[PDB]
């Protein structure tokens, strides 16, 4: 059915550095039937390579496509600031899941903060508990909710910023939504964070009805 | 030996006393057929063929367009904003066989490998003065009154992995389809033997399974103008549009009746525009045909689902000519 | 040169239908197949189907059969995409797109003759948002940390801008005077069909008690404006 798997999911490089993207069709295909696209936020995808290696309009030769059968690669000779984007491979109607080309920086652990629901909000019959992960890198992070040590699931939503144009970090919020009934029922609310910048998981918690 | 472009002349067997338009056209456009046509095999010779890039298809298209523009004259036709009006008498209109022949200095190579798929080398080539007789039948979805495969059904497609490419099917056994406008004047219908048709789909599935070892499904047309969402054709000078839902609705792991309508307002296949014809003739309108091929389109969808779905397609009549001319190519001589 | 002009954003209630348009120019409309591509936010492009403007024949992706309908106006060179039975899953950006030309003037050239899949020409995209909600201003709640949990010289404050519709909201701190350390997170459309986000700022914990912090929320669609003072509980 020709599915396309790209790797890595995220490729972190510095400007001037070499970048090697990879695309693996589910089955052996022809060199003439594989294309590459790039996409920046707020824009449609832009066709880069039309054949396996045939470049397109305004596509500099630092972009070099290669491969055959089941292994196709897109190589950027010297990555520039304008190249950072999401790259999709394509065969007929199918697209790969994409490889995000990301600006590389040093690892930085998140500073963690937890916020209880305001008394004002609890008047409405809803409780929002917010956990903040601030200025961290890389993007990969696990935020886990536990109330009275009971692991929470399916009652939280995460939101992450785009990579900061200043320091290339990410910030993330995890909001736990509850009924005022369920909130006023339990006592300890904990946010556990796991990130490669930390020597151990960090738990930030509070007890309901305190300073 | 290299392919070449020229103007082939047509051969036919028109009758001087006929007022039927294909005959009338062929009296001045063609010459009589050869009773003893010569066919010469080329020993130890391989030649490249491409049914999808064949200039013979293109010339035949031009000729049948010219045939139609002379023969079937509508009362009104809208091409752009210019509404041309003219006399629209009823006509007799029933295709006759047309042979295409190479003029002096040129030849026609004929792929004779029965397992030829339409594109690629052919290790069994012969030279002929003329093609076989071809009825220029204009229709959609179902190919009628055409030629047949020798041993097993043939699926011809530039690449069947590409869902945007038309699939031309050639049957081995013809399936009779009879259409009748009984003595509402626009109401008609077709009859098809259900056993013959299920046996036909069976053979088609076997060949399709060689490309897709999945559950093969047949569904009906899912959109477009009426000419392509129905089995459309012409009989007795009238334009039939037949619902083929009962033909294409089956999963693969008696009598079929197709409701038809005669239309006065049609979309032109020669060029972009609408054409209006006079109200249908009275009496009985009757066509007895043979289904000898199909035009199919395969549903796209980038999921590893457990099925492939095929629907009737067409509309581009060049594909109809292609289903007959696929084995031929024109060549220049020293 | 080719231009694919797509219609504007449309906000629809669940179960409704929507028709998107793609005006084309810069070429013979009859000569190339029109494709439609969907992109869910943060996800890959997904092909919906193609349509041949000559005849209007179509090919819909399997899992969109019954969802999409592709038509065209030959005179105006305009392609159309209709979606019926809209659900929140249909919330996405919808692109009109076509491949490269294989015939600029050959006698009987047709879309089916060209290679369809080298998508060089994309429309700017049309956003479709499915939600039962009507226009509504946000409720703003303070985000202040529990005093029994703090750290050295660095605290965090924010405000929860919740249950508003549609996008967007603007959030500034101290009337735009405070910008350093601010993070306004992307809005999230939740089960209710209403949007919600948090805006946070990190400050000197030594500043807590002296400096007053206020988040200024502004929702132009509902013409509402909220100033909210933030400060940890005693
Ligand atoms: C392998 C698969 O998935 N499907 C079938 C397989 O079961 C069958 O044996 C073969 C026909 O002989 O064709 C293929
Ligand atoms: C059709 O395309 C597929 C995918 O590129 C390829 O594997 C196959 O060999 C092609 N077949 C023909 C007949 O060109
Ligand atoms: C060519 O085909 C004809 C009929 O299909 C057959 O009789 C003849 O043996 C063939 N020759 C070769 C070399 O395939
Ligand atoms: C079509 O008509 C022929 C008579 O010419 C007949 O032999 C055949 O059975 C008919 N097929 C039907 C009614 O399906
Ligand atoms: C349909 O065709 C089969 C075989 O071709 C034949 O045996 C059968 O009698 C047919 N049905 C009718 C109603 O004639
Ligand atoms: C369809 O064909 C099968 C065998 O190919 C046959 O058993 C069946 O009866 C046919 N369908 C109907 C409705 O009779
Ligand atoms: C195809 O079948 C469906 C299923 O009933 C029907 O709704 C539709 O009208 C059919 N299309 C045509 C062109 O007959
Ligand atoms: C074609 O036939 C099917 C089945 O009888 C029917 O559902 C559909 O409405 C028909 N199409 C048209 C255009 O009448
Ligand atoms: C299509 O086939 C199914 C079962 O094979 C049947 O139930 C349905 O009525 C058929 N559709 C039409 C329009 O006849
Ligand atoms: C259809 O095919 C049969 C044999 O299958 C033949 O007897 C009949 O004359 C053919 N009719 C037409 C119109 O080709
Ligand atoms: C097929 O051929 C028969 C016999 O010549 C003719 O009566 C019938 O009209 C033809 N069908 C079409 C669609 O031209």
């Amino acid at each position: 059915y020709i599915g396309l798997t790209q790797s890595p999911g995220t490729l972190s490089v510095s400007p001037g550095e070499r970048a090697t993207l990879s695309c693996r069709p589910s089955q052996a295909i022809s060199k003439s039937h594989l294309a590459w696209y790039s996409q920046k936020s707020g824009q449609p995808p832009r066709l880069l390579l039309t054949g396996t290696y045939e470049r397109a309009s305004g596509v500099p030769d630092r972009f070099v496509g290669s491969g055959s059968g089941t292994n196709y690669t897109l190589t950027i000779a010297s990555v520039e600031a304008e190249d950072f984007a999401v790259y999709f491979c394509q065969c007929f109607e199918g697209f790969g899941q994409g490889t995000k080309l990301e600006i590389k920086r040093t690892v930085a652990a998140p500073s963690v903060f937890i916020f209880p629901p305001s008394d004002e909000q609890l008047k409405s019959g809803t409780a929002s508990v917010v956990c903040l992960l601030n200025n961290f890198y890389p993007r990969e992070a696990k935020v886990q909710w536990k109330v009275d040590n009971a692991l929470q699931s399916g009652n939280s939503q995460e939101s992450v910023t785009e990579q900061d144009s200043k320091d290339s970090t990410y910030s993330l919020s995890s909001t736990l939504t509850l009924s005022k009934a369920d909130y006023e029922k339990h006592k300890v609310y904990a946010c556990e964070v796991t990130h490669q910048g930390l020597s151990s998981p960090v738990t930030k918690s509070f007890n309901r009805g305190e300073c | 030996w290299k392919e070449a472009e020229t103007t082939l002349f047509c051969a036919s067997d028109a009758k001087a006393y006929e007022t039927e338009k294909h005959n009338v056209w062929a009296t001045h456009a063609c010459v009589p057929t050869d009773p003893n046509p010569q066919e010469i095999h080329l020993e130890n010779v391989t030649e490249e063929f491409n049914m999808w890039k064949n200039n013979m298809v293109e010339q035949m298209h031009t000729d049948i367009i010219s045939l139609w523009d002379q023969s079937l004259k509508p009362c009104v036709k809208l091409t752009g904003g210019s509404a041309i009006t003219q006399a629209c008498p009823k006509v007799t209109f029933e295709p006759i066989p047309i042979h295409y022949c190479a003029p002096a200095g040129f030849a026609i190579l004929k792929c004779k490998d029965e397992e030829f798929n339409g594109i690629g080398p052919c290790k069994n080539v012969s030279t002929v003065q003329c093609t076989h007789g071809i009825k220029p039948v204009v229709s959609t979805q179902l190919l009628l009154n055409g030629s047949l495969a020798e041993k097993e059904v043939k699926i011809r497609c530039e690449n069947i992995t590409n869902n945007a490419k038309t699939i031309i099917v050639q049957l081995v056994n013809p399936v009779k389809i009879n259409c009748t406008r009984p003595n509402d004047i626009r109401q008609a219908h077709c009859n098809v033997n259900r056993t013959e048709w299920n046996n036909t789909l069976h053979q088609v599935v076997e060949q399709l399974r060689k490309h897709f070892n999945k559950t093969i499904n047949f569904a009906n047309s899912t959109g477009g103008d009426l000419e392509i969402t129905t089995h459309s054709f012409n009989c007795g000078g009238e334009f039939f549009y037949c619902n083929t839902t009962n033909l294409f609705n089956s999963t693969w792991n008696d009598t079929i009746i197709l409701p038809c309508r005669i239309k006065q307002i049609i979309n032109m296949w020669q060029r972009v525009g609408q054409a209006m014809y006079a109200p249908p003739i009275r009496g009985v309108i009757r066509c007895e045909s043979n289904i000898t091929g199909l035009i199919l389109t395969r549903d796209g969808g980038n999921t590893n689902s457990t099925r492939e779905t095929f629907r009737p397609g067409g509309g581009d009549m060049r594909d109809n000519w292609r289903s007959e001319l696929y084995k031929y190519k024109v060549v220049k001589i020293e | 040169q080719h231009s694919q002009v797509q219609s504007g954003t449309q906000i629809k209630t669940p179960g409704a239908s929507v028709t998107l348009s793609c005006g084309t120019s810069g070429y013979d409309f009859m000569e190339s197949l029109i494709n439609w591509v969907r992109q869910e936010i943060g996800k890959r492009p997904e092909w919906l189907g193609w349509m041949n403007p000559r005849g209007g024949g179509v090919n819909y992706a399997q899992r969109f059969q019954g969802k999409v309908t592709m038509t065209r106006d030959v005179s105006s060179g305009t392609a159309y995409l209709t979606l019926r039975g809209l659900t929140s899953d249909d919330t996405a950006k919808y692109y009109c797109v076509r491949g490269k030309s294989c015939c600029n003037g050959r006698r009987y050239c047709n879309g089916a003759d060209c290679f369809n899949w080298d998508f060089e020409y994309w429309g700017q995209g049309t956003l479709v948002i499915v939600s039962p909600a009507s226009t509504k201003g946000p409720s703003v709640f303070p985000l202040a940390p529990s005093s029994k949990s703090t750290s050295g010289g660095t605290a965090a404050l924010g405000c929860l801008v919740k249950d508003y519709f549609p996008e967007p909201v603007t959030v500034s701190w101290n009337s735009g005077a405070l910008t350093s350390g601010v993070h306004t997170f992307p809005a999230v459309l939740q089960s209710s069909g209403l949007y919600s986000l948090s805006s946070v700022v990190t400050v000197p914990s030594s500043s807590l008690g002296t400096q007053t912090y206020i988040c200024n929320v502004n929702h132009k669609p509902s013409n509402t404006k909220v100033d909210k003072k933030v400060e940890p509980k005693s």
